[PDB]
């Protein structure tokens, strides 16, 4: 976060843009209070039988 | 002449023999309704 902040104020519009569109997702994980490691699942949820009759 | 009244219609009316056809669609088979019927196994939505 604090790095991409300084990264975003870069004069070149390009780098600034990519930095924005990155810190976007980062901030999402911040405000949400969720860990990204969960995106890699260890336990696959099985759907109930009557749901898959 | 109108079978109801007995007076002639104002203007002349064309008539004659025409060929007509009773098509497939019949109300008897296309009419339906229900109150409480079967429900889909997955979701309890009424069958269609």
């Amino acid at each position: 976060e604090r790095e991409l902040l300084e990264e975003m104020k870069h004069p070149s519009r390009a780098r600034r843009a990519k930095a924005r569109k990155r810190l976007e997702v980062v901030r999402a994980f911040l405000d949400s209070g969720n860990r990204p490691e969960w995106m890699i699942l260890e336990a696959v949820p099985v759907l109930p039988p009557d749901l898959r009759p | 002449y109108d079978g109801r009244t007995g007076e002639p219609f104002e203007g002349p009316i064309v008539v004659g023999q025409m060929f007509i056809m009773k098509l497939y669609h019949m109300v008897e088979d296309k009419m339906h309704a229900r109150s409480t019927g079967p429900y889909s196994l997955i979701t309890q939505q009424p069958l269609g």
